[PDB]
RNA sequence: AGUAUGAAAAUGAUUAUUUUAUAAGCAAUCAUGAAUAUAUUAUAUUAUAUUAAUGAUGUACCUUUUGUAUAAUGGGUCAGC
RNA sequence: AGGUAAAUAAUCUAAAGGGAAACAGCCCAGAUUAAGAUAUAAAGUUCCUAAUAAAUAAUAAGUGAAAUAAAUAUUAAAAU
RNA sequence: UAAUAUUUAAAAUCAAAUAUAUAUAUAUUUGUUAAUAGAUAAUAUACGGAUCUUAAUAAUAAGAAUUAUUUAAUUCCUUGGAAUAUUAUAUUUUAAAAUAUAAAUACUGAAUAUCUAAAUAUUAUUAUUACUAAUAAUAAUAAUAUGGUAAUAGAACAUUUAAUGAUAAUAUAUAUUAGUUAUUAAUUAAUAUAUGUAUUAAUUAAAUAGAGAA
């Protein structure tokens, strides 16, 4: 008798098509608080137009908050990177909006030495094994 | 077939004393060209089209024709394991409808004078085939698993517990 | 990728055997030989955080080559910790007491790293003076080599 | 007192490495020699192939270099003896001779000629 | 009626040897004994 | 070179080198390289013109640069993010300033998308 | 030594998770199994957090000194000054 | 004298890293932050412990194997 | 060739090699003993330890881990080529023989150098953005530099007070946990407690302005 035990598919992100990490980005700023300056000018230059027809899989909300100004932005994945551009002028903003836009949602972790290749996938060749050698030990 | 040349995964240190080391694989290069590498590895778990058998293809594929899923082991010397007599000599058919008949009725009757051992000893004939054939009276049955549960529940806490693992590893040992 | 697979048989103790009699190393560098086996460095799946090594049974190490004039002038040593009871035992004292497998042993431990796997891994090794032994079934054989 | 290990002879593979700087040096001061040889064809008037290919190779003037090139002064490795790679005359040893290696920068110093007799 | 068994070549040509006598063995301890 | 039985397998890996680190990888996997991609955005795709070992079960083609036309490995993109920010310690044994050592390089991830012989 | 409030720490008891009765040293760092907890994208062959399997590395801090693991100075811990 | 006084050079002082078993001052090498593919330094390559294979001689003392103990005596070996 | 009495030498002599005219001469360079005893004290043997010196009969197999002189298979000619040999593999032929291929770049080894990215400063080239534009901000390319006590120089952050000052219980302040930004800081989310709400953002001015060291 054959029974099957149920099991789901894993996603793949980029082996069939690429979906873009990155969905959404909330430039927020303030009318009053010199904090806020820079990301007022980014707002006003042009440049988030540009960056939007760069861009058009991911929207650009835009609001308007009393506190510092923020760049939240929303990945697939459902996390979400914040990064406050506290006094942060133009160029710096935008530096900052590239790096949110360039990373996958996916949180920080330290490596070890050589974590390079991570799979899903079976051994291609087998997992050694002692009798199966091509060299006996002595 | 082809006439590759054949090699081990080759370190440029010492194997037997340093075989983990990954430097030293990488360090080792080979000179361009293809090579036979054969799997220093079972194919148990594996569903590689170098691991299927020649048999189990389809008349057509191609692969049939060429030589990599290997008989390196020959029957000949292997010793038969867990096999049924059956196998060594061959199944006999040589029981009517009768005596079948007869041994059902005598299971019917007295299953612990006439036990599948007994019938099987009476007839020349698989203990198993016995079963398959009759089935005992209920009420044997169910002292049967009376038994079984009385025998249960004399045990102690650590022999339950390792029944259990036992019959996970057998649940897991089907999987493959 | 590579390290994904069944992985069971790799990480299973093998037991080998090695017949004294029919080796001609000299005492340490067979010991030096099984030191290797019992950490498991000849395995590629080898870890050093990991007890993986094989068991290894020697037998008629009666038959063992000790070089030079070792077996009168070579002395083991032992202290308790009371001054004084320092016991220094000739190899050839130590043989007749014990055994030559003690002496291999000795040696084995001493090649051996020194931690908390060190002692299971001297345990592992299984020496005989002479031939027989309880473990001849379970010394790993092939269907192949039954010729003889 | 304080206890500097430091053994009077010197490993196989120290000897060997020792042996290989020596080469080096050679071969350096043969490589100098040679750039001049070249430069002095170029100005004469020849190519660079040509004037590798030369038989008469011209020797340096610059007094240094002459030195160098002389095997009295500065042996080369080949033609040094044992006992001069791997030992030096000490003054004040017994058997007025001590390894190299003790000697403090071994490894960058060059001290090939020692005493004639010593 | 056998059984699946196999067995080393190393262990099957190993000659026969008697280990010898062992003085902290109890045998030997008796004799040593007043 | 008869490269027949990696076409025949449907398992097969790859050990191409991005700026000589060997990465062993099949289809599907996702390749951590530790640095910063300046030619590649997100999104673009990679075709791997430094393959040093193509492989199956049993067979495994080889060679330095092996060409581009018996092959097919291409690579996606997908993001550039930073591994976690560290801050070791730096001091002497008995100087009371500290320098704080700040850490936090950069990442460029890959997966690898299309794997096979052409 | 005002009145409210007080999940500030040191400190005590207790419960949970985890590790621990063949193991030896600034008690951490790095590697690395296993167990548990949480997670409204764990799709999982998931991710984080906790935890002295196991392995490697690792002479507290200050002061003063030519020079300190020093068996040289100084500090019981925490809070405030 | 791990003494003392000056001379020259280096290092330590104020210098982490590799080696010298452990090590201020020796041998190499100067840590902006990572990463770990390629050259390597001094040192090493039976195991502990990262890495090894050869050639020609000599030694039989465990001499010796990272800290060389003297006069002298004995025995052998070559050369004249 | 035996016995005989010294010496432990490449100075002389001989041999070999390199450089000068060159089958010779000249000049330079290198090549000449080993064991044992003598030998030795107090917590414990003390190469760091294990241990290391090899052997027919037999191992798809060990043969110094010491001392001296060397090599990176061995030999010749001038990094190279050739031959020889060895090992491994493949193919053919009858466990051998023939053919072809490969290996001969020993390896480890640092926080050294390079590569691979990131930061800062300077020098020299750029590109984008914005009306000392000969500027600033950001990004490139090449280069050089970035251990540090005493010490000098430059730049920031936290805390509190004063000047100016929107806003709001969906707000704020403080706390805990998990995130985020090259992170003594701030910010995001959830949670708990206040509070009809900032001396709040920011620029100045100042300080009872930062504590494991008395
Ligand atoms: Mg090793
Ligand atoms: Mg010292
Ligand atoms: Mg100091
Ligand atoms: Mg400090
Ligand atoms: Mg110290
Ligand atoms: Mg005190
Ligand atoms: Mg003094
Ligand atoms: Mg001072
Ligand atoms: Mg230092
Ligand atoms: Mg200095
Ligand atoms: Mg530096
Ligand atoms: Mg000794
Ligand atoms: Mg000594
Ligand atoms: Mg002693
Ligand atoms: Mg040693
Ligand atoms: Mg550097
Ligand atoms: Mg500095
Ligand atoms: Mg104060
Ligand atoms: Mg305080
Ligand atoms: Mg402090």
């Amino acid at each position: 008798v054959v029974k099957a035990i149920a099991r789901n598919s894993i996603g793949r992100n980029g082996v069939g098509a690429f979906v873009f990490p990155c969905r959404k980005i909330t430039l927020q700023f303030c009318n009053w608080g010199g904090s806020s300056e820079g990301m007022r000018k980014f707002l006003t230059s042009k440049r988030l137009d540009k960056w939007g027809q760069e861009f058009p899989w991911i929207q650009f909300e835009v609001m308007r908050k009393s506190g510092h100004p923020l760049l939240r932005a929303e990945y697939t994945n459902g996390r979400e990177k914040v990064i406050c551009v506290r006094n942060l002028n133009i160029d710096n903003v935008e530096n900052k909006l590239k790096l949110l836009k360039d990373s996958d949602g996916d949180i920080l972790r330290r490596r070890t030495k050589n974590d390079n290749v991570e799979s899903l996938n079976s051994s291609v060749r087998g997992i050694w094994s002692p009798l199966h050698a091509a060299k006996r030990h002595r | 077939q082809f006439g590759f040349p054949k090699t081990q995964v080759t370190t440029i240190y010492n194997k037997t004393k340093s075989a983990s080391n990954y430097k030293g694989y990488l360090k080792h290069r080979d000179a361009p060209g293809m090579y036979y590498q054969p799997s220093e590895s079972i194919a148990t778990g594996s569903v590689n089209s170098e691991t299927i058998p020649r048999s189990f293809m389809a008349a057509s594929d191609p692969r049939r024709g060429l030589d990599m899923p290997v008989q390196s082991t020959k029957a000949k010397q292997c010793p038969n394991v867990l096999v049924g007599k059956s196998t060594v000599n061959g199944k006999t058919y040589h029981l009517g409808p009768q005596e079948i008949d007869e041994i059902r009725k005598l299971r019917l009757d007295n299953p612990q004078k006439y036990t599948r051992k007994f019938l099987a000893a009476k007839y020349g004939i698989s203990p198993l085939f016995v079963s398959m054939v009759s089935k005992p009276s209920e009420q044997h049955v169910q002292i049967m698993e009376s038994r079984l549960q009385e025998i249960q529940s004399r045990w102690k806490e650590k022999r339950r517990i390792a029944r259990e693992d036992r019959k996970r590893r057998k649940l897991l040992w089907y999987q493959a | 990728s590579q390290k994904i697979g069944h992985s069971g048989l790799a990480f299973a103790r093998l037991w080998h055997h090695v017949d004294v009699a029919r080796d001609k190393r000299t005492l340490g560098r067979l010991a030096s030989a099984i030191a290797i086996t019992l950490i498991g460095r000849h395995k590629p799946v080898y870890h050093p955080s990991q007890d993986c090594g094989d068991y290894v049974v020697v037998t008629n190490c009666q038959k063992i080559r000790v070089t030079g004039k070792k077996f009168e002038q070579k002395t083991y040593w032992s202290h308790s910790g009371r001054p004084g009871q320092l016991k220094l035992q000739t190899m050839n004292k130590v043989v007749a007491d014990k055994g030559f497998g003690e002496i291999l042993k000795k040696a084995v431990s001493g090649m051996l790293p020194k931690n908390k796997l060190r002692k299971q891994r001297l345990d592992r090794l299984k020496v005989f003076d002479g031939s027989e032994n309880p473990y001849k079934q379970n010394i790993t054989a092939f269907a192949h080599e039954q010729s003889s | 007192g304080l206890l500097w290990k430091i053994p009077w002879r010197m490993s196989t593979h120290q000897k060997t490495r020792q042996r290989e700087r020596l080469r080096n040096v050679d071969q350096v001061i043969k490589q100098l020699t040679l750039g001049l040889h070249v430069q002095r064809c170029q100005d004469k008037g020849l190519t660079y192939q040509e004037a590798m290919e030369s038989k008469k190779k011209y020797k340096p003037r610059s007094k240094s270099l002459r030195l160098l090139n002389k095997p009295s002064v500065f042996p080369k490795e080949n033609q040094m003896s044992s006992k001069d790679k791997y030992w030096t005359f000490d003054k004040k040893a017994v058997g007025y001779r001590k390894g190299i290696h003790k000697v403090p920068k071994w490894t960058k110093i060059s001290i090939r000629k020692a005493p004639k007799f010593f | 009626s056998t059984r699946p068994f196999l067995v080393a070549p190393s262990i099957a040509n190993s000659i026969t040897t008697e280990a010898p006598a062992i003085n902290h063995s109890p045998e030997l301890a008796n004799a040593r004994k007043w | 070179t008869d490269t027949t039985p990696l076409k025949l397998s449907n398992e097969l890996y790859a050990i191409f080198k991005i700026h000589n680190r060997p990465y062993l990888v099949t289809e599907g996997d996702r390749v951590i390289l530790p640095f910063k991609l300046k030619q590649a955005e997100v999104g673009d795709i990679l075709n791997m013109t430094d393959v040093t070992t193509l492989g199956s079960r049993n067979y495994k083609l080889v060679g330095h640069p092996i060409n581009t036309s018996l092959y097919t490995l291409k690579a996606t993109v997908v993001g550039k993010t930073k591994r976690a920010f560290q801050t070791r310690e730096v001091t002497k044994r008995r100087n009371r300033r500290v320098r704080h050592a700040k850490s936090k390089g950069d990442l460029t991830i890959l997966r690898i998308s299309e794997l096979s012989m052409n």
